[PDB]
């Protein structure tokens, strides 16, 4: 048993309809937030970073989990809704000045000695 | 002994330590430990599922009347299975004396919010969810408080690194201040201060 | 009593030389005000007190017009003042360099220097240290 | 006892001076180095050696609590000086 | 809708760095929303990693308007969990140099409130005595305003030979200031237009919002720390609590200025009962030793190297210490672990409950009316964000 | 060896210090 | 040359008519703006320097950073950097300001604004007081006195 | 390689690069992103100044502390040339005016200047040089300041035979003089064009895109004496080119046919400005000019960089030139002109 | 005990409430404030004539640190790291070896000014009296650089400001 206790959600189909809403909520929002904050991008582009962050998350399979982490989501999106964030912290999910570091072997052993 | 060790009061101490054993005796369903150190502080150590009728005992009880909420904090200790320990302080002005009521979470676990007890809990378990990452159930409006929009992780966990993850600093080609990787000049210089000798032997723990 | 007052500002006036000292005075200190000297800099500052005025006001400097190398007729700082004049103007003592001059050692400067921020002069940072790993020097013969 | 190096560049206390091939001279330029011009070596190696008739002596590096902690000294060995750990000064006791 | 107004952080009237988010219906105030860490610098993490001397000085950043009020919580709570005891003649310059610091903080108080409302000349009448007790701080510690004087063994230093007598002369005049300063604002219509009747709090709710100091005496709670749980020498002066009956911001102010008046009371009988002796613990483990015996004595060498590289170490267990600070009550919650470093300390700031119940206090009325509401407070936000 | 010598009160004590409101009437009918 | 001493007039005109009239922003962080008023206080009086406090940004000429700066207000104090009409001057007041300080090795800290805004003046203090900070002032006048923009103009 | 400039760290503000280098004209449009992409892996970037230092302190924040250093200098004085470039082992020249001074022409700073820099630098044993010059420049341009540019180039290649040439073409950006040129002639009611604009090819060139494409060829071993040619990914017809810069502004749009020897006229009455010219004789002529096709040279994709096109950042420049109205239009609302690709 | 502060009664005869009145409807306290403006306005003001005229201040003063020397010239620091280790910002940076003539000396002694707090605890750690805060307050600088202060800053510092250093110590010394 375990005995462990819920947040929310009973089981991972709960969670998994509370992750369905809080995606449709952030897709519904990414064209406003690209109005208001005045960004450069496209919506097609803050749409596939919205897409791109819940991926990140796809792997978990624990309830409780998901559970706090649709709450993180939602915190986030208040957050963005209400123009409590600013313009830099809207593009800090882009990582636009940091520049690109290679993946491969030969490249990380010529810069340095971090694997 | 007189004149630089602090003097003890042992009528404090007595009559802390009848109504830590009264309240015990009231609560048995919740009430795990009930302690009282040794400079006169009383302390009630209980499941958490009693968080809110404790408190709401200690609140409105005739004999308890501790209406004031001081101060709610945790305490973060990972070689403990529950890592989170909750604390709440509370005074009672109609007799005068302050009681402390701990509980345990770990980051899994939903800790019921006592803001329908004491007003002031508000704030502070926002604070509790920011540093700690601890829940709360039935908060009326719990978000970050303390750490800047869209901050990542909790800072007051002791795995939590003292500079963090990120730093801050103005780029002029996007014209707006970003977020990198921490690079620090001079690296904080960790001290290894603690003897080797045992300082206090009334404290020594068995060999196991 | 109000003629006292003028009588006290035509003394004023007269007791800075007549009125091209008055006016540089005026020009230079924005103050008037006409004290006992105490003393006077190698440099060329002057020290003045009156123990009439209130705390804060009873001592005051009226600096040279050429330090170091620069003109100080209108550009004046508070770091031109040498360090026993100093311990004196901020009342960190009652005693003037003067009947209680300070212990001479062979190390102390024997020119003050003001801040020299914005200046050549002014101080770079380095590391003080030696190289800490030695490199290997191959041979300069050749090898077959 | 500041001396100049090859590019001219004034030698501290502790010995550092820029290769020249080090690019970091480059924050010299249109500005100065500090150098401090009182060696301390030099200075502590002007003062005369004291002479003492006990085999211990004691120092505390003068002013009283205004030196350093107050130590003693063994002056046994007779083709030798002792020294302060903390001032420098030396003593001996009178030979030949 | 409501019109959304962001007032502050770079306001005049937000106190530092507060991010007020205000819904207005015209100028009516519908909702307060006070968006705060702006000013969190994450004491706490730092304090647990350095020695117990070490945090000391943090103290005097967290409510950078009571320096040496913060120094004497945290030195009473090291005091508690080491088992030792101050001497006298320090805690006698404790107290009296708390009272100084309640001077300090209510006359910022008192006149950046009045500057918010609209009156700016008392401020620069009462901020030349703030200057004179700035250079009170400073001889006794050469520091203005961030002393380290205060610490768990006592205090850093004794008095230098001349100090008694300027504080006596300084308070042999500054109750005429605050004469000037009631003349100003107390009988004036448009202050008692802007006070009375302003931010009314009742007693219940002030209990349950945990409101401390002020915030309680001006609803009629009958409660100050230093006469229910007093700390250091204060069972020995004789003072009286001032309680308003309205709740508002005026019976707060005018409980503020009957305080000040309190405090030269209390500054008074300090002066005349001021007693000879150490003014550090006689305990060479946990205060350092003199100069002279350092560089005399082997035992004393090696109490300051320890005591100066490691620190003393402090038997493992928790406390809760409070104080009635200038602005409430100000306590911590330390816990050792029987190191040399505190395990957790956790900050108590009267001001974050106090800011936490604005939006309460805001109801029914205008945007002036909440810049009064502001000062009324009294919110410094190192304390409030630590 | 001398006596002792610390910033203390002087011998007695200080003077009175006035602390109460003081507004005078100041004023005609 | 004609041209030469007219321009050079004139930047003595100009130049003295900006160090003359320096209006600071009515802004503080922390601790150090206590200092800050207390430059303010009669005792030092900054106001008979030609020294006011201005609360727009618009309408203010110098900017100074007195207090810690956190990340979450970094964005803030740029922001009101960028509104400020040219000429500005950034005076950077206290250790926090300066590199951080005593919260130099925290999380939410940023080390020195120098990262944020370009800086004028250095104020050494924790805090430093407020005669150091008039000391400060003085040394930004000074080093107004001191530039040359119609005289480049010219060179150009 | 000198152990002390051995590249360590993560490449970050706080790191050790290995690149000493002196930037020439650092304080101008394409000088503050060289010196922002060098400072931002902790390179030591050297700042030869002749303007007031408060014109240099935007650049101030760009580097960790020491990493930036300021000095003054004399575009006609060697031994300030000298000093500014003894410890260097990159040099970059982004010196350059679009127009001519009373004590600076075209052939003093597209010649002079130039070949001073290339001569020092390489007496110093400064071993890597950049020198940008145009794409367009020609010995036989009719625009003086393509022929100079032509010049300065076999100048510097002759001084500074491994010297790597990089010419771009119609840099746009915020602080550019392309689309923000084309934006302020809203202020006249109308769009003079020659020919309606109908005769004229345009292949603009991103700045950081630009700037990349210098950091790579400094850390590219290869492009020791190689000539690049920096332009972007497509090419327009100068009258939909500025159609489209109108369009993104949400300006209406009133272009209309002037003479060469009128524009040529409107040349010479702007050019008599004491101060910064709105437009010049010389400008008009590079402004109706076409971008030249150089296929045989290496361009930014041999660097490693994929050309930004203008659609994706029009907006960054033009939203400032917009009315309050217009201000909050996203950037996929304009509706990408035609580009005369092949 | 505690008292009252705003719980009074006024008196309801025709005298005084036509003081009220008249008070009411002729602005008597606005008067009175005006009064008290008009009286501030003739006293001598408080203000100093900065920098010809300076604040005052005690020997205890923090100010600018600097390093000290012995009167034969030796310097008084031998390297224990004491200041080091109790530094609360971590601004001090030490290397030691031992000197040619064998002495224990420092070989870095950096002093990060923009991460001190100036709370002179390391002058009170330090055994020999080599590290002190000094008299001086006015050092501003134009650069973050010239406030990363190294050894031989600090002992230039200490050569300058000994006159004072001196003095001011043995005005206080006998209460450390
Ligand atoms: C309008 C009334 C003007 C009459 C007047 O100025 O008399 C001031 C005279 C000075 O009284 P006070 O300032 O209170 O006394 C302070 C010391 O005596 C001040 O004495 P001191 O030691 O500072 O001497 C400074 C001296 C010289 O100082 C100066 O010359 C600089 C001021 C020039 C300003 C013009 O002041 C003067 O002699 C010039 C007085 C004003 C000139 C008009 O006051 C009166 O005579 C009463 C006038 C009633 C006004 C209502
Ligand atoms: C580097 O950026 C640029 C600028 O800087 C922001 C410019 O100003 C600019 C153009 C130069 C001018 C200053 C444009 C502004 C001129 C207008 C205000 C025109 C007003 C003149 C008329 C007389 C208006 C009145 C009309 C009559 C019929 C009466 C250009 C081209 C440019 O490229
Ligand atoms: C016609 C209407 C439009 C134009 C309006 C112009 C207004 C008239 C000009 C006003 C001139 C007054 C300025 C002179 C006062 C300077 C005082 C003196 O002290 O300045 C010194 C040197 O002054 C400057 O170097 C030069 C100032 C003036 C330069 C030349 C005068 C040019 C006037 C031409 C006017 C024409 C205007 C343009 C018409 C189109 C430097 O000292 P300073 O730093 O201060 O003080 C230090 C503070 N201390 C003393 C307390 C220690
Ligand atoms: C309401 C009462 C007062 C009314 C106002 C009258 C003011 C009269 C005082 C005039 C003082 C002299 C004006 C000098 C300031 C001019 C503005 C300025 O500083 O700009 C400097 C600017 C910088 O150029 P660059 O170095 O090439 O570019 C670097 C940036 N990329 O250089 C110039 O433009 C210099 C040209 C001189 C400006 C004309 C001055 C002549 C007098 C004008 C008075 C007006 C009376 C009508
Ligand atoms: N922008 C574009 O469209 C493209 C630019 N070109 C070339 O790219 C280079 C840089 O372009 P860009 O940034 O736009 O030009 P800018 O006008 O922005 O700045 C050029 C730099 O050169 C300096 N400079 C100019 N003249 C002199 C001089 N006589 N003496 C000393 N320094 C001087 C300027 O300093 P100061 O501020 O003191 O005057 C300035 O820092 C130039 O060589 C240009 O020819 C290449 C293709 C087109
Ligand atoms: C009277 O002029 C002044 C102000 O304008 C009203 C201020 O705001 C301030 C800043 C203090 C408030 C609380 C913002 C000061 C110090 C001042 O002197
Ligand atoms: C004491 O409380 C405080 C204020 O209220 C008086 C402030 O205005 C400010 C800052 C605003 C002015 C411009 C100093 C700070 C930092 C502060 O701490
Ligand atoms: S530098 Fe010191 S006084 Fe100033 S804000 Fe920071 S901690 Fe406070
Ligand atoms: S004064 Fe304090 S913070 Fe500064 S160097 Fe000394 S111990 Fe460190
Ligand atoms: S300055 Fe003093 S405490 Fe610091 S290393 Fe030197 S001798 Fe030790
Ligand atoms: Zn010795």
């Amino acid at each position: 048993g375990t005995s462990v206790k819920p947040i929310f959600s009973r089981d991972m189909n709960e969670a998994k309809r509370r992750v369905r809403e809080l995606y449709r909520a952030w897709y519904r929002e990414v064209p406003n937030t690209v109005h208001l904050f005045q960004l450069d991008i496209s919506v097609k582009q803050g749409r596939d970073k919205v897409r791109e962050m819940f991926m990140k998350n796809a792997h978990v399979t624990d309830p409780r989990v998901v559970d706090l982490l649709v709450i993180k989501g939602k915190m986030e999106l208040e957050e963005t809704i209400n123009v409590w964030k600013q313009r830099t912290h809207i593009m800090r999910f882009f990582h636009e000045t940091e520049a690109p570091r290679p993946t491969d072997f030969l490249s990380k052993f010529y810069v340095g000695h971090d694997p | 002994t007189r004149p630089t060790i602090r003097p003890r009061n042992d009528v404090v101490h007595k009559q802390l330590s009848a109504f830590g054993q009264y309240v015990a005796e009231i609560l048995p369903k919740y009430v795990q430990q009930v302690q009282v150190s040794c400079f006169n502080e009383l302390e009630i150590f209980i499941h958490p599922d009693g968080v809110i009728p404790v408190l709401t005992f200690l609140r409105d009880h005739t004999n308890a009347q501790f209406k004031s909420l001081a101060d709610l904090t945790a305490v973060d200790v990972p070689t403990r299975q529950n890592r989170f320990e909750i604390v709440y302080n509370l005074l009672s002005l109609r007799f005068n004396s302050r009681i402390r009521v701990k509980t345990y979470t770990d980051e899994l676990t939903p800790i019921e919010s006592s803001v329908t007890v004491y007003k002031a809990a508000n704030w502070y378990e926002r604070e509790i969810w920011d540093m700690f990452g601890v829940f709360f159930a039935n908060h009326p409006d719990l978000r970050r408080i303390l750490t800047d929009y869209g901050f990542e992780g909790h800072p007051f966990r002791k795995d939590f690194p003292l500079s963090g993850y990120v730093e801050l600093r103005y780029d002029d080609e996007v014209k707006r201040v970003v977020a990198e990787p921490v690079e620090l000049a001079q690296e904080f210089r960790k001290f290894d201060l603690n003897s080797p000798w045992e300082a206090f032997p009334a404290y020594r723990q068995p060999p196991e | 009593e109000l003629v006292q007052v003028l009588r006290r500002g035509l003394q004023q006036v007269s007791g800075h030389g007549g009125l091209r000292g008055y006016l540089r005075v005026l020009f230079r200190a924005n103050d008037v005000r006409v004290g006992t000297l105490v003393g006077e800099d190698k440099y060329g500052n002057k020290y003045y007190e009156d123990n009439k005025q209130f705390f804060g006001r009873h001592r005051w400097v009226i600096y040279t017009t050429e330090m170091n190398g620069r003109d100080t007729f209108w550009d004046v700082d508070g770091s031109m003042v040498p360090p026993e004049w100093h311990r004196w103007l901020h009342c960190m003592t009652d005693d003037p360099p003067t009947t209680k001059p300070p212990t001479a050692r062979k190390y102390i400067w024997t020119n003050h220097k003001f801040n020299v921020s914005g200046t050549p002069q002014q101080y770079v940072p380095y590391s003080t240290t030696r190289k800490k790993i030695q490199e290997w020097v191959p041979p300069s013969t050749p090898y077959k | 006892g500041v001396r100049t190096s090859p590019t001219g560049e004034k030698v501290t206390h502790t010995g550092q001076a820029y290769d020249d091939g080090d690019y970091r001279r480059v924050r010299f330029s249109d500005r100065q180095k500090e150098v401090n011009e009182n060696f301390a070596i030099d200075l502590i190696a002007e003062q005369p050696v004291s002479e003492v008739g006990s085999r211990v002596i004691s120092c505390d590096g003068g002013g009283g609590a205004l030196g350093h902690p107050r130590v003693y000294i063994n002056l046994d060995k007779e083709t030798k000086t002792g020294t302060c750990g903390y001032c420098g000064l030396q003593f001996r006791q009178p030979h030949h | 809708s409501n019109l959304t107004l962001n007032f502050g952080p770079q306001h005049p009237a937000a106190h530092g760095v507060l991010r007020l988010v205000m819904e207005l219906s015209g100028e009516m105030v519908r909702k307060c929303d006070p968006h705060i860490g702006l000013l969190h610098r994450g004491t706490e993490k730092l304090i647990e990693y350095k020695t117990y001397l070490q945090a000391l000085p943090y103290f005097d950043r967290l409510d950078y308007v009571s320096m040496m009020c913060n120094e004497q919580a945290y030195s009473l709570a090291v005091e508690k969990l080491l088992n030792i005891q101050p001497p006298p003649r320090a805690q006698w310059i404790r107290v009296l140099f708390g009272e100084i610091t309640r001077l300090l903080n209510h006359i910022m108080a008192v006149t950046t409130h009045a500057l918010d409302i609209g009156a700016m000349t008392p401020f620069f009448w009462m901020f030349e005595e703030r200057e004179k007790m700035f250079e009170f701080y400073e001889r006794v510690s050469g520091a203005r305003m961030h002393a380290a004087y205060i610490r768990p063994g006592g205090v850093h230093q004794d008095l230098p030979l001349g100090l008694l007598d300027d504080i006596y002369e300084f308070s042999k005049n500054f109750s005429f200031r605050i004469d000037e300063l009631e003349e100003m604002l107390t009988n004036n219509r448009i202050w008692r237009n802007r006070t009375v009747d302003i931010g009314v709090v009742t007693a219940e709710d002030a209990l349950n919002y945990g409101f401390s100091g002020v915030m309680l005496r001006g609803s009629g709670i009958q409660w100050d720390l230093r006469k229910t749980q007093p700390y250091d020498v204060y069972d020995q002066v004789e003072f009286d609590v001032p309680i308003g009956s309205r709740g508002d911001c005026y019976d707060r102010y005018l409980c503020r200025v009957e305080e000040m008046r309190q405090s030269l009371r209390i500054i008074s009988q300090c002066l005349n009962k001021m007693p000879p002796g150490e003014i550090k613990v006689d305990d060479a483990k946990v205060s350092p030793p003199k100069r002279a015996e350092m560089k005399t004595s082997m035992e004393s060498l090696i109490h300051h190297f320890k005591l100066y590289t490691e620190g003393y170490q402090v038997p493992p267990g928790a406390t809760y210490t409070a104080i009635e600070a200038p602005k409430g009550e100000f306590g911590v919650y330390l816990v050792s672990d029987g190191s040399s470093r505190p395990y957790r300390c956790k900050i108590k700031a009267p001001g974050f409950a106090h800011l936490a119940g604005l939006d309460k206090m805001s109801k029914g009325h205008m945007l002036a009316d909440v810049v009064a509401i502001i000062g009324t407070q009294d919110i410094v936000f190192g304390e409030v964000d630590r | 060896a001398s006596k002792v010598k610390q910033d203390m009160p002087p011998p007695g004590g200080y003077g009175p210090i006035d602390y109460k409101r003081n507004l005078p009437r100041r004023g005609l009918s | 040359s004609r041209g030469e001493y007219v321009v050079a007039k004139l930047d003595d005109l100009v130049n003295w008519a900006r160090r003359s009239s320096l209006w600071p922003m009515t802004f503080g962080l922390a601790c150090c703006a206590v200092e800050m008023m207390h430059m303010a206080a009669p005792r030092y009086d900054m106001d008979r320097f030609g020294v006011v406090f201005r609360a727009s940004p618009r309408q203010s000429d110098v900017m100074i950073v007195a207090g810690t700066l956190t990340n979450k207000m970094a964005p803030a104090l740029r922001k009101v950097y960028d509104q400020m009409p040219e000429p500005r001057y950034v005076v950077s007041m206290g250790s926090c300001a300066n590199g951080g300080g005593y919260y130099h090795y925290s999380y939410s800290v940023v080390r020195g604004c120098d990262r944020i805004v370009p800086v004028d003046i250095y104020v050494p203090g924790c805090p430093p007081t407020a005669e150091a900070l008039l000391y400060g002032i003085l040394q930004l006048q000074r080093k107004i006195k001191r530039e040359k923009r119609l005289r480049i103009w010219y060179r150009r | 390689l000198h152990h002390a400039l051995i590249p360590h760290g993560k490449g970050g503000r706080s790191s050790v690069s290995g690149i000493v280098a002196t930037v020439f004209g650092a304080t101008g449009f394409l000088g503050r992103y060289v010196v922002n992409h060098l400072g931002r892996m902790g390179s030591q970037v050297i700042v030869p100044y002749r303007c007031e230092p408060y014109d240099t302190m935007h650049l101030r924040p760009m580097g960790d502390l020491g990493q930036i250093i300021f000095m003054e200098w004399n575009g006609k004085d060697k031994d300030s040339i000298r000093k500014v470039v003894e410890h260097s082992n990159v040099v970059i020249n982004l010196v350059g005016r679009e127009w001519e001074t009373k004590n600076f022409d075209f052939e003093d700073v597209f010649v002079k200047i130039p070949h001073a820099i290339a001569q020092v630098s390489k007496e110093a044993g400064v071993e890597k040089l950049i020198h940008i010059s145009h794409l367009n420049a020609d010995i036989k341009s009719p625009s003086r300041y393509l022929r100079s540019k032509a010049v300065g180039e076999k100048e510097v290649r002759a001084a500074f035979p491994e010297a790597t040439i990089i010419k771009p073409s119609d840099i746009f950006g915020r602080e550019d003089r392309f689309l923000n040129y084309f934006a302020s002639m809203r202020w006249f009611g109308g769009v003079p064009l020659i020919s309606l604009g109908k005769e004229t090819v345009k292949q603009p060139v991103y700045i950081v895109d630009v700037s990349k494409g210098i950091i790579n060829a400094i850390k590219d071993p290869d492009a020791k004496g190689k000539t690049f040619a920096f332009v972007g990914p497509n090419r327009y017809l100068l009258f939909d080119l500025v159609q489209y810069i109108f369009a993104v502004a949400y300006r209406p749009f009133l272009p209309y046919p002037l003479p060469h020897f009128a524009y040529r006229w409107v040349g010479r009455l702007f050019e008599v400005s004491p101060f910064e010219p709105w437009t010049t004789r010389d400008k008009v002529e590079r402004v109706h000019m076409s971008d030249m096709t150089l296929p045989h040279l290496p361009g930014l994709e041999d660097l490693g960089i994929q050309a930004t096109p203008l659609e994706l950042k029009a907006i960054e420049v033009l939203r400032r030139h917009r009315t309050y109205r217009w201000l909050t239009s996203e950037m996929e609302d304009v509706k990408p002109a035609k580009t005369v690709n092949i | 005990t505690y008292k009252f502060v705003n719980m009074r009664e006024p008196s309801m005869d025709m005298k005084s409430v036509t003081d009220r009145a008249a008070q009411t409807l002729l602005w008597t306290e606005l008067v009175r404030g005006l009064g008290m403006t008009l009286s501030y306005l003739f006293r001598e003001p408080a203000t100093i004539n900065y920098p010809f005229e300076k604040g005052p201040l005690s020997p205890r003063f923090r100010g600018e640190h600097a390093l000290r020397r012995y009167p034969s010239g030796e310097e008084r620091c031998i390297a224990c790291k004491l200041c080091e280790a109790v530094c609360p910002a971590q601004a001090i940076t030490i290397e030691a070896e031992p000197r040619a003539d064998g002495s224990r000396r420092t070989t870095r002694y950096d002093i990060d000014m923009t991460k001190c707090i100036y709370c002179g605890f390391c002058q009170e750690a330090c055994p020999v009296d080599a590290i002190v805060e000094g008299p001086n307050f006015e050092f501003s600088t134009e650069t973050h650089e010239e406030l990363l202060y190294n050894k031989e800053k600090l002992l230039n510092n200490g050569d300058k400001w000994e006159a004072e250093i001196a003095a001011n110590i043995q005005a206080d010394y006998l209460y450390r």
